[PDB]
């Protein structure tokens, strides 16, 4: 998961 | 003077929509140049952390 | 006793001011120079997200 | 096994605890060099407009 | 038909998923070059006045 | 929509 | 109101 | 309790 993607 | 059905869609609009807004704040922070180099607060490591924390709250509640 | 009027109360005064609060510090955000030049961070692009996110989960409940 | 109650705590502490903190960063936000100097962002400024919203919501609930 | 448990599901998901996640912005901010040695925004200070808050809402609806 | 805009 | 009172 | 840490 990157920076900004939701979780 | 009380609608159920609208509460519900106002308190699950606002929380939902700031979960989505807190994760891009969160994005955006841990990009910030005064944590770099501390691992802690690496964005991939902070999230696992979180969903740590979300599935013992949740586990207690729903099997 | 618990008073379940008192309890929505709080409820729906906590999280919409916790929303237009996150509103306003993704806004901050957004500006913060070291994510600059980055469309991933733009405030009109993670908007669209964000409200993209809320309706699949809005959807779900309330057709 | 599902407790109403103990829900109801969780669920409150959190939000409860999301606003308290959700201010703090807030406040700490209106004071980062980018912004202090942009009265759309000075603290008190951003209060006003945020209880402003939570009336409007309120009132809409309750008389 | 709208599902009360399912929406509870989310409910409890979000807020403590947003808890976490505001624990940690809160975290990266009382770092950041622009507050240091403000007691006001030192993380334990902040985390105290916030307990201290969530308690007093708590005792209202929770012994 | 612009920054500090509610949304 | 002053910068991290709650509100 | 230290920065970062769940509270």
């Amino acid at each position: 998961v990157e920076p900004g993607d939701d979780f | 003077a009380f609608n159920q059905t609208e509460f519900n869609k106002l308190l699950l609009e606002c929380v939902v929509k700031t979960q989505s807004s807190v994760a891009k704040i969160l994005g955006i922070e841990s990009l910030s140049p005064h944590v770099s180099g501390n691992s802690k607060f690496e964005y991939a490591n902070m999230v696992e952390d979180i969903r740590e924390k979300v599935s013992s709250e949740m586990e207690r509640f729903f099997p």
